């Protein structure tokens, strides 16, 4: 296909890129592990705007029954890891 | 407001506008919740086969087995003769035969008589 | 390989018509959280593109100057012989 | 496949180009527009009209042959 | 069943997308976004439970009005241009305990490597299956999901065919 | 819900909803995703009229 | 067509029919009417091969054409000449077609006042 | 409401075996071991006279691709067709049916010698 | 006709691989300079179709127009042709406008 | 004539070239796409040499080579027209090709059927080049349904997808309802004219033609 594969730690550098153009965060709070709900509490409707940009971003676009179990900008990577077959 | 959905056949009603899913009855949670457990319990049935190493072969789906036995051979001892098989069976075995018999009765008919007078014209017809 | 993301200290809605949409929202006291993250696609090089006239008129200033010539040069072996 | 110049895919930005496309590119579509204007200025006939249309209402009764009223 | 929450996150996840092919250009889908987000907040705050649902049913009922007949789908969802492209392309593991020899010897290192994985899974299969039936209820599951592995060196029950699955894009 | 007994054969065989498959979850895990059933899961009197590739009944916007 | 608003929106007694052009009689009516002499008579027109509509009056023009096509090979620019010139007797033909339609009109014109007359006279 | 404590450490025992998998599907650099495989002396000539780019060759390497093509797929084809044509299909009444070439005036005839005489003088104008 | 069709179908074609296999127009733009070769193509093309004087389709295009008009034709057959061939400038509009112009909405990396 | 009508044959017989070396005859699988796209650029070339003969001439010939089947007093040939229709089409439909088969070698260059791909893109050409010059309704029907058929096969190229395969069946359902008009048509040529073959069809010119020609306007459609 031509398109450069997706590695790792590849895919994380895209995923808080995206997370520090929120407007709603705090950069240097955001972390590979920052709960949505537990840590920095954000607002539970702000998950959909966050995964809709996570979607908008890779091309593919995540099932809204488990776009529902993530608020871990880790837990993200790790999502996109096991659905475009990524293991270094 | 909106005009409303109007169901149909081959068009159901949309999930979200259906007054019948967020009523919640404490017969619906214990409802809508049995229909998991059963539905997980083949599951399970299912996955143990499925994984198990030590198979080759076809897992045997006695749901599978059913929908095909209902569909030919449990047919005619479940049939009984009413006046709603009598009817539709005469006009439509029956009917469509008489239909086109009177079709085709009538047509080569008239073409016998333009043939006979010589009012049908068979210049070139040297094939048949 | 390695590829490098840009520094990302740089989409400014400032400038851009993405800004013309938080002075809407700020009437009536709102704002767009992800203004900055569509702010790269109208800075760079895609700022500013060609119109549909524009689009239409591609290579037609040379195509004139070819065609001014093109007559002038069959004239001059036109009327001479 | 092909030469493969192997331009990277840049991150947000506009894409790389070369010395090849943009030539070549611009190349027709300058010789689309000579081509339009150089046809349309030798025979401009076949886009705007090839002989007047004669109007039937300015003509006389004579060329026509019409008998007289008066018989 | 779906819980009222995950209702309303559907009826807003959604309402984006419709609402974000009307607009096409991104500025003004920007400004569009932010006023729709909006409505939600007007009644956000409610805790009646009874007028929330009329809300909601109202909701759906405004939305499927307004609803896009044609709405963009990405190119690998259930209903886009690429869905299941490369089905086609996906063959299962077991195939290959049927290759000739001789083609088997063309990938010597490949084979070798693959032996050890039958032999895990043939190994954790017993333990696998004791670990399903004590940690499941005596009439039997009552859900999806299997317990985790709790031990060193026992694997997750059922898991050859979730990890051993073909690649998205095989070739 | 037995179907109707009018003497037409159906017998004591479930009668589901008149639902193509095209109208079911197309991300929850089937043991066979093209048709969309379940192993051991009761099939539709006309489940080969309802595949994917044949008559749909998906709610219409109009 | 101008024409056509007068002849389904107004009066079609006036207006001739194109399937029904002038029924009217002999060339009696215009004082020494000239034949329309012919040049390729019979043996030339069914020589190059003309189509059975091209073959009308202008064949001496379209055969002169085609001749020169034939020779200016692959010159094909050239014979524009010859084309034109065709087009131009072609028109010719097509005005002169287009004069009978005038000249019966106004002759339906004409006829109908000698009617009208009649019927108003007493 | 995330995973539960044991959703994210089996999702997390998956995919250490999952990505452990996907490394299994990649080739060493000595596969695949093709058996051995002839090579013809026509292939070895130019192998070696090519070698290097040498730009200037290439064009009589890509004549002689084009000389092999445009003599096996054009002009044997044509010979068999030819002869074909000749020799067995125009034996035979009406196989081939040309259409009559068009004779327009003032023209001569190849075989019999035959004059057309021109047409009549046209009474013809400028423009 | 088999020209232009062919060189659209091909010059569309160039912009769904470059844009990972995206159809929809409503997630393109912005490729007027990006892609200088297929945007000169499709507009050469377009115009082709829409029937640009001097051009292949106005010696076909064009001058069935003009017998369609001056024939013993069927008048709301006849309107409706009309109708089509500004119909056809329409759509054209639409893919240039929508695929080339505008400011891009394809993904970041591509 | 020998140089036209060799040089109208020697395009067909060109094209079925890389269809019988894939009968393992030369195997090359990585160069097959170049193989088969080098095979149309020559047809090209070749097509053209008749082609302007009938700009310089208006040369125009049939042949039948072939006698396949005489049913009585209907003669059966794998008859060829080679006239106007036919002469432009035939370098204007191969120079199109062309163009999309080196197309395609670009863009189908992952796919790992691709030599598969390029095999049933010729066979298309083959069934439309037999529709195109064919002088008998029988032989024109060949391709007619081959077109019909390869159709079928490059629309449900991903056959994993079931939209594919509805799409490609939903092809063959609507060009066989058209299909009853143009046998609509062949009955009554033969039933009324006694032929399949235009030149007769033509000569005899029969003054009513609703049923035949509406037959064949519901094929086109
Ligand atoms: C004697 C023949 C000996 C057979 C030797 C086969 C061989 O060595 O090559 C193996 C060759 C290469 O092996 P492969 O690469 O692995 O491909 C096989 C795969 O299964 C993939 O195969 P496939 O999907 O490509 O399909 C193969 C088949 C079917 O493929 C298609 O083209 C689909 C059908 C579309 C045909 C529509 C076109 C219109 C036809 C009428 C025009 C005349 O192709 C053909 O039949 C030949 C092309 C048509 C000519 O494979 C095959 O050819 C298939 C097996 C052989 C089947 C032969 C059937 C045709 C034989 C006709 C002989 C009698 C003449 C009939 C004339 C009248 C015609 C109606
Ligand atoms: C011009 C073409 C326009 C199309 C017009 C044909 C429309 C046919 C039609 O509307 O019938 C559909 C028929 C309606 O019945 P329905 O309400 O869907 O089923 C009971 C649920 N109340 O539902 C059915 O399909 C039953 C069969 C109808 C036969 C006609
Ligand atoms: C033509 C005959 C049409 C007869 C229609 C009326 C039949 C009727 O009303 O009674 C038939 C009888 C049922 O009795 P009934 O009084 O209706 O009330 C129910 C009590 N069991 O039911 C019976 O048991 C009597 C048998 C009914 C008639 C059987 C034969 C005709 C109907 C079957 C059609 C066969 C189709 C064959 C197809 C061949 C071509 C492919
Ligand atoms: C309605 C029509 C529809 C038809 C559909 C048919 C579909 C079938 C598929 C198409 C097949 C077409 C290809 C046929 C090739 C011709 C074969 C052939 O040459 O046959 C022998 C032929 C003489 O046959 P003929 O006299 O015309 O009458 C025979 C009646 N059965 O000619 C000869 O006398 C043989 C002369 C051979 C000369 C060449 C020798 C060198 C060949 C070297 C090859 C290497
Ligand atoms: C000419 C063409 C492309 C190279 C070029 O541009 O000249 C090359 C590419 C692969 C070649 C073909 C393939 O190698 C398969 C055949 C191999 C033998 O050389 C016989 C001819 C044969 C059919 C070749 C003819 C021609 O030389 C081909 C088609
Ligand atoms: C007579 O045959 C005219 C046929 C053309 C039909 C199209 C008419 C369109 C009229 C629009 C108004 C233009 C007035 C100049």
């Amino acid at each position: 296909s031509d398109a450069p594969p997706l590695t790792l730690e590849g895919i994380k550098d895209r995923v808080l890129y995206v997370l520090k153009l929120y407007d709603k965060i705090d950069p240097e709070k955001l972390s590979v592990n920052s709960h949505f709900m537990k840590d920095l509490g954000l607002d539970s409707l702000d998950q959909v705007e966050i995964i809709m940009a996570m979607e908008d971003e890779f091309g593919f676009e995540i099932p809204d029954i488990d776009a529902e179990k993530l608020m871990c900008p880790q837990e993200i990577v790790d999502y996109i890891a096991d659905k475009k077959d990524v293991y270094e | 407001s909106f005009p409303k959905y109007e169901a149909s056949r081959l068009s159901s009603l949309p999930t979200t506008l259906d007054p019948a899913e967020y009523d919640i009855s404490s017969e619906t949670r214990k409802a809508q919740a049995e229909r998991l457990a059963i539905r997980s319990r083949l599951k399970r049935e299912y996955q143990l086969q499925y994984y198990d190493p030590s198979r080759r072969g076809v897992i045997e789906d006695p749901a599978l087995v059913r929908w095909t036995y209902a569909r030919s051979a449990n047919i005619y001892p479940n049939f009984r003769p009413n006046t709603k098989t009598s009817l539709l069976g005469a006009l439509f075995g029956i009917g469509p035969l008489v239909f086109w018999y009177y079709v085709f009765k009538t047509d080569r008919d008239r073409k016998e008589k333009l043939i006979q007078e010589g009012k049908l014209d068979r210049t070139f017809n040297i094939s048949y | 390989s390695k590829m490098e993301l840009p520094d990302y200290k740089q989409w400014k809605i400032e400038g851009t018509p993405l800004e013309t949409v938080q002075e809407k929202l700020a009437a009536r006291g709102l704002r767009d959280p992800w203004g900055r993250n569509e702010a790269w696609r109208y800075m760079g090089g895609f700022a500013n593109n060609v119109s549909f006239v524009g689009a239409l008129l591609k290579g037609f200033k040379w195509g004139f100057a070819a065609f001014v010539v093109a007559i002038g040069a069959e004239y001059y072996l036109e009327s001479q012989k | 496949a092909g030469g493969g110049a192997h331009i990277e895919p840049r991150y947000r930005q506009f894409p790389q180009l070369t010395r090849s496309q943009v030539i070549q590119a611009e190349f027709f579509s300058a010789t689309m527009w000579f081509w339009i204007l150089w046809r349309f200025w030798h025979d401009s006939d076949a886009v705007l009209g090839h002989f007047p249309y004669p109007d039937p209402s300015q003509w006389t009764d004579e060329e026509l042959g019409i008998p007289p009223d008066d018989e | 069943y779906l819980t009222h929450q995950q209702k309303v996150l559907r009826l807003y996840k959604r309402a984006l997308r419709h609402l974000e092919s009307w607009c096409i250009h991104r500025d003004k889908y920007r400004y569009f976004a932010c006023l729709l987000r909006a409505r939600f907040d007007e009644h956000k705050n409610e805790k009646d439970m009874v007028k929330a649902t009329q809300l909601l049913r109202e909701a759906e009922e405004e939305f499927w009005h307004g609803q896009h007949p044609q709405p963009y789908i990405f190119p690998e969802s259930p209903g886009g241009t690429s869905y299941e492209r490369y089905e086609c392309y996906k063959v299962p593991e077991w195939c290959l305990d049927d290759w000739h020899p001789s083609e088997k010897a063309m990938y010597p290192d490949y084979f070798a490597k693959r032996e050890q994985w039958k032999k895990l899974r043939r190994e954790s299969w017993e333990r696998e299956v004791k670990q399903l039936q004590e940690e499941t209820p005596v009439g039997g599951p009552r859900t999806e999901a299997l317990p985790p592995a709790r031990k060193q060196g026992d694997l997750p029950p059922l898991w050859w065919h979730i990890v051993t699955r073909p690649r998205e894009r095989p070739m | 819900e037995p179907y109707p007994d009018d003497g037409t054969g159906y017998g004591d065989y479930p009668k589901l909803p008149d639902r193509s498959q095209q109208e079911r979850d197309p991300w929850y895990d089937w043991d066979h995703p093209d048709l969309r059933l379940n192993w051991g899961e009761p099939m539709h009197w006309d489940l080969d009229m309802y595949i994917r590739n044949r008559v749909d009944t998906s709610p219409t916007p109009v | 067509g101008a024409h056509l608003a007068r002849r389904y929106l107004g009066d079609a007694s006036v207006e001739p029919d194109p399937l029904r052009m002038p029924t009217f009689p002999p060339d009696y009516g215009f004082p020494e009417r000239k034949e329309r002499e012919m040049v390729a008579t019979q043996q030339e027109m069914n020589d190059a091969q003309l189509v059975l509509q091209q073959r009308d009056y202008c064949a001496h023009y379209l055969i002169r054409f085609l001749k020169c096509k034939r020779d200016s090979f692959p010159n094909f620019l050239a014979c524009k000449h010859e084309r034109h010139d065709w087009d131009y007797c072609e028109h010719l033909d097509y005005v002169k077609r287009m004069k009978e339609f005038e000249r019966e009109r106004r002759l339906l014109q004409r006829k109908k006042r000698r009617e009208q007359r009649e019927a108003d006279m007493a | 409401s995330g995973y539960t404590p044991e959703e994210k450490l089996r999702l997390q025992q998956l995919r250490e075996l999952r990505r452990r998998w996907l490394k299994d599907q990649e080739l060493s650099p000595r596969e695949p071991v093709l058996p051995p495989q002839r090579v013809s002396p026509v292939e070895r000539f130019w192998n070696k006279f090519l070698q290097d780019g040498a730009l200037w060759k290439n064009v009589i390497y890509k004549t002689y691709r084009h000389s092999i093509f445009a003599f096996t797929h054009v002009l044997i084809p044509v010979w068999i067709i030819h002869y074909y044509l000749k020799y067995h299909v125009t034996t035979k009444p009406y196989t081939i049916v040309e259409k009559k070439p068009r004779i327009f005036p003032g023209d001569t005839i190849l075989e019999t010698g035959e004059v057309i005489p021109p047409m009549k003088e046209f009474p013809d104008q400028h423009h | 006709h088999a020209f232009f069709k062919a060189m659209l179908f091909m010059c569309s074609g160039s912009i769904i691989h470059s844009l990972n296999d995206e159809q929809d127009i409503r997630k393109m733009g912005g490729l007027f300079k990006a892609m200088p070769f297929t945007t000169t193509a499709l507009i050469v093309g377009s115009l082709a179709l829409t029937g640009m004087p001097f051009l292949t389709g106005f010696y076909s295009k064009d001058l069935i127009i003009e017998a369609a008009n001056t024939s013993y034709t069927n008048a709301w057959a006849l309107l409706m042709t009309l109708i089509a061939t500004s119909f056809t400038a329409i759509y054209s509009t639409r893919i240039i406008f929508f695929a080339l112009l505008g400011q891009p909405r394809f993904p970041t990396l591509v | 004539m020998n140089m036209f009508s060799s040089l109208s044959l020697v395009t067909l017989l060109l094209l079925t070239m890389p269809i019988m070396m894939m009968s393992f005859n030369t195997y090359k699988p990585s160069n097959y796409p170049l193989y088969v796209k080098t095979a149309i650029s020559y047809a090209f070339i070749t097509s053209m040499i008749p082609t302007m003969m009938f700009i310089h001439s208006g040369q125009e010939l049939i042949i039948s080579n072939w006698h396949w089947l005489t049913i009585q007093t209907l003669k059966l040939s794998l008859s060829f027209k080679m006239d106007y229709f036919s002469m432009m089409f035939i370098p204007v439909a191969l120079f199109v090709t062309w163009s999309i088969m080196e197309f395609s070698m670009w863009y189908m260059y992952s796919d790992p059927n691709i030599n598969k791909f390029f095999k049933y893109l010729l066979l298309f050409l083959i069934t439309m080049l037999i529709l195109v010059t064919a002088n008998n309704l029988f032989q024109l029907f060949i391709g007619w349904e081959g077109v019909g058929i390869m159709s079928f096969l490059l629309i449900g190229w991903w056959y994993g997808r079931a939209d594919a395969n509805t799409a490609a069946l939903q092809a063959i359902l609507y060009n066989r309802i058209g299909d009853i008009g143009f046998i609509l048509a062949m009955a009554w040529f033969l039933t009324n004219l006694n032929t399949w073959d235009l030149q007769q069809i033509f000569m005899l010119n029969p003054s009513d033609s609703n049923m035949p020609l509406i037959g064949l306007a519901l094929a086109a459609t």
